[PDB]
């Protein structure tokens, strides 16, 4: 995240950190995700697309730091990895970029509620906030496009949703953005999501609840003028989500 | 005890 503040998981208790193992000894970070229900985490298919081996991923809940342990964290293996059939990538955009990971702990259970682990609410069918709404995004992604390392502390920032009309302007993204995507930017192009934040949540308040309105998906550069970050519009995937959850 | 989606506190 460019800009933002450093935070702790108590502030984003539904954020999930997904790592990949290289038995060479290291486990590296892959993407973020959100806990929908005790056994299901939702992320982005593009995070897995290249190495769809569920057995090598580890999911942690209740984690405030990237490579050091947080007291209260839970570790899970991925029992099912559901990528979106029809996912497609082009020169920028990812289409149908949503994935579901069913988690199981070594004891055979799903997540348990604590002060650092909570689910986030889903929107109702095709129900979104109106452009202008401020939502927050969280993650362990880069702090600057030139960085080649990810921060160790979890960060968060607030961004505003913009209309499709604004985002589909030719000098923004044109038609690369569809109705199944949402764009969000900082009025001052000062804060934004970046490489490493893919899969994490775009949370807004909808009908009184903190709702998972988008999934961090793509964007040209990070915190660039007229280049908002694009998110998968969760409200348009509700049937898909239910067919599997 | 049980989850309450969206609730931090
Ligand atoms: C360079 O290779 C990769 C690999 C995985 C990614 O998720 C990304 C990535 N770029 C990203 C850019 C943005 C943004 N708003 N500008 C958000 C998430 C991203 N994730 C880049």
């Amino acid at each position: 995240i460019i800009g933002g503040e450093f935070t702790t998981i108590e502030n984003q208790p539904w954020f999930a950190a997904i790592y990949r193992r290289h038995r060479g000894g290291s486990v590296t970070y892959v993407c973020g995700g959100s806990l929908m229900s005790p056994c299901w985490v939702i992320s982005a298919t593009h995070c897995f697309i290249d190495y769809p081996k569920k057995e090598d991923y580890i999911v942690y809940l209740g984690r405030s730091r990237l490579n050091s342990n947080t007291q209260g964290e839970m570790k899970f293996e991925v029992e099912n990895l559901i990528l979106h059939k029809d996912y497609s990538a082009d020169t920028l955009a990812h289409h149908n970029d949503i994935a579901l990971l069913k988690i199981r702990s070594k004891e055979g259970r799903c997540a348990q509620p604590s002060r650092t682990i909570q689910t986030i609410c889903l929107p109702s069918m095709y129900n979104d906030p109106q452009f202008g709404t401020s939502c927050e995004i969280t993650g362990f992604g880069k702090e600057a496009s030139t960085d080649y390392l990810y921060p160790e502390q979890l960060k968060m920032t607030v961004v505003k949703l913009i209309s499709h009309r604004e985002c589909q302007q030719p000098h923004y993204y044109g038609s690369e953005v569809t109705t199944k995507m949402l764009c969000a930017a900082d009025p001052q192009w000062k804060t934004d999501s970046c490489q490493g934040d893919s899969g994490g949540p775009l949370v807004c308040s909808l009908q009184g609840r903190m709702t998972l309105t988008g999934i961090v998906s793509w964007g040209r550069g990070c915190a660039l003028k007229d280049k908002p970050g694009v998110y998968t519009r969760v409200s348009h995937f509700l049937p898909w989500i239910r067919s599997h959850t | 005890l049980k989850f309450q989606c969206g609730q931090k506190t």
